[PDB]
């Protein structure tokens, strides 16, 4: 399963 | 989803031990959090959890546990500060949404002082404009003397009310009472009083 | 000893296009789950035989999921315009790879997330799961504000978390 | 560096609201939330890079309008009395980590025919305090004000001052059996008897009131509650 949104760079 | 503070008002004497208590809902672990607002200002993120290490250390003394079993994420600190007087918001954001938070109805917290040397009294206050007006100071009571309300509801009084005279290290308490009635004067609209007071 | 990887990867268009975004997740090394926005009908769907027997709230959450991803993608394609001083008509790609290396007894042996920029990695993190490689100065940037947002406790709440019991839930499939 | 404008305002129902939020920092996310007691902060609307809108938990009679990367409007086209509350704006870079602005009061009202601005005065020291103590409090009082919208503070010889300051919390209602009932509000200074036995030593208890517009309708024989600030002053004796 994908995984949660990353930070913004 | 939901997150829940049990106590909406809190009270702690200077020194000693605080915890604010925080139990939430979620079908997943969420990524916690503990924001302190002082009076007058926005919120300011306190701690944050997302994994590992159950006890989040803040540099400010507090300290907050996650705690899986028992779904929390107290907040700690082993000795309260004047200072640390403020509401306390618990947050947490589901796991899909971390960018949405939910708070908690928040928990103010009030640190009462120790007043080393009390003098109860109550003194009386003309006005700088004309001299008819009057108003009732109650002062240099002891934290724990609670000020009750009247029931003349012509007479004012003022909740506890602490001030702290930096420079000299020195803190006191007060209440004020007033009213336009003739038959009124200091010592008459005046509950729980301490015995010993100057008039 | 198994793995699992997603690599996330989007073009930008020049013009007011979207990017182009997919999503491509393995399972020791092998294809089982793709995602791709030039879509008809923009869905993941099941690469192989043993990932069509998950219910259909799986296929609708992680597709969502991709969405949301599709958004990320266009705002931080923007930032790194910004921190390079690019044209705005060229074209370029973002690549998220990441991902979980369970050993024999089932533990995280290795957790993996990486960002790469026009071909040419952007910043990693380091095998203790707590540090970053920065490749450049815009990396440095990136760098000290996961640093200071704890991103890597972050992402390992997924790496150590979601990530080794879903590939359990997709060996047991197999 | 969160910035919200206006800090406060007061309208009156139907009226057009909109509360501005500028954010220096880059954040892609912004927030609107309002504050109530017993309710803690609720999301409104919030917003994931420039042009993107996102229902909150309370969106309903509220829009909203992210322009750019820096500015997330509030935007309230019919302003109720539900509305009045205290609006925080908040960004962020990070799940769940909000950097907040310092809020903006607004006050919605049925009829601008009850508002009332204070009045403000200033009480001296009792002497028997300074014989007993050494220690000298002035106490501000401001009264008979609506709505429930004031700022006091205390400046001695032209300096705010915040040490040896109390003042109330939260402003008592005077009839408290009314729904539309005004407000009062004290507040105490204590400084060193020497120090307020100097008469080259001002003090003043000033309160900022928000009320009116200039522009607002005004049919009444009164004194127009327009905004402004009461000051009451006092002069150090010796006697």
């Amino acid at each position: 399963s994908p995984a949660p949104r990353p930070l913004d760079l | 989803q939901s997150v829940t503070q049990p106590d909406a008002r809190v009270t702690v004497s200077e020194g000693a031990s605080l915890q604010l208590r925080c139990k939430y809902s979620y079908s997943a672990t969420p990524y916690l959090f503990w924001y302190v607002q002082y009076p007058r200002q926005g919120l300011q993120m306190l701690l944050k959890y997302y994994s590992g290490d159950p006890v989040v250390q803040g540099v400010n003394g507090f300290e907050a546990e996650f705690s899986k079993s028992d779904s929390s994420f107290h907040l700690r600190k082993a000795s309260v500060h004047w200072s640390d007087s403020a509401v306390y918001f618990c947050a947490v954001s589901a796991k899909g949404t971390g960018s949405k938070l939910s708070f908690g109805k928040g928990a103010k917290l009030t640190v009462s002082p120790n007043i080393q040397n009390p003098d109860p009294a109550v003194y009386q206050l003309r006005d700088s404009k004309s001299s008819d007006k009057s108003v009732c100071l109650f002062t240099d009571f002891d934290s724990q003397t609670n000020v009750s309300q009247s029931k003349d509801s012509d007479v004012y009084i003022t909740d506890k009310c602490v001030l702290d005279m930096r420079s000299m290290d020195f803190k006191s308490n007060s209440a004020v009472a007033w009213s336009n009635k003739s038959d009124f004067a200091c010592a008459n609209a005046f509950n729980s009083i301490i015995p010993e007071d100057t008039f | 000893p198994h793995s699992m990887r997603y690599y996330e990867t989007a073009t930008s268009r020049r013009g007011l296009g979207e990017p182009r975004y997919t999503s491509v997740g393995y399972v020791d090394d092998k294809e089982f789950v793709r995602f791709d926005s030039d879509a008809e009908n923009p869905r993941y769907e099941p690469q192989v035989p043993w990932m069509e027997q998950e219910g259909p709230e799986y296929w609708e959450r992680i597709t969502q999921i991709a969405k949301g991803q599709e958004q990320w993608f266009r705002v931080n394609l923007r930032t790194l315009l910004g921190y390079y001083n690019q044209s705005a008509g060229g074209t370029h790609t973002l690549q998220w790879m990441y991902g979980c290396d369970v050993g024999s007894d089932g533990r995280l042996l290795r957790g993996y997330e990486q960002f790469a920029y026009d071909g040419c990695d952007y910043i990693a993190l380091n095998e203790d799961l707590r540090t970053w490689t920065a490749a450049d100065m815009a990396a440095q940037i990136t760098r000290r504000k996961w640093e200071q947002a704890g991103a890597a406790e972050y992402y390992r709440a997924y790496l150590e978390g979601e990530c080794v019991e879903w590939l359990h839930r997709y060996l047991k499939n197999g | 560096a969160v910035t919200q404008s206006p800090r406060n305002k007061v309208t009156v129902t139907g009226g057009n609201v909109t509360l501005s939020c500028r954010q220096t920092n880059s954040h892609n996310y912004m927030y609107w939330y309002r504050q109530d007691t017993g309710h803690g902060l609720r999301l409104i609307h919030y917003s994931y890079g420039a042009g993107n809108l996102q229902i909150g938990d309370v969106p309903d009679g509220y829009k909203a309008t992210r322009t750019t990367q820096e500015d997330f409007f509030l935007l309230l086209e019919l302003a109720s009395p539900s509305q009045t509350s205290l609006y925080f704006c908040a960004s962020s870079d990070a799940p769940g980590q909000l950097y907040f602005g310092e809020g903006s009061k607004l006050t919605v009202l049925e009829d601008l025919k009850n508002v009332f601005p204070p009045e403000v005065a200033v009480f001296e020291p009792s002497e028997a305090e300074i014989s007993h103590t050494q220690k000298a409090t002035l106490v501000c009082l401001a009264t008979g004000f609506y709505p429930d919208h004031v700022e006091l503070s205390w400046w001695v010889n032209g300096k705010e001052v915040h040490s040896g300051v109390c003042t109330d919390p939260q402003p008592l209602k005077e009839q408290p059996a009314l729904n539309d009932s005004r407000y009062a509000l004290s507040s105490r200074l204590r400084v060193s008897a020497t120090f307020w036995q100097n008469p080259r030593n001002h003090f003043r208890c000033q309160v900022q009131f928000y009320g009116l517009s200039e522009n607002d309708e005004w049919t009444q024989d009164r004194a127009k509650p327009v905004t402004q600030i009461v000051s009451a002053e006092a002069w150090g004796r010796a006697d």
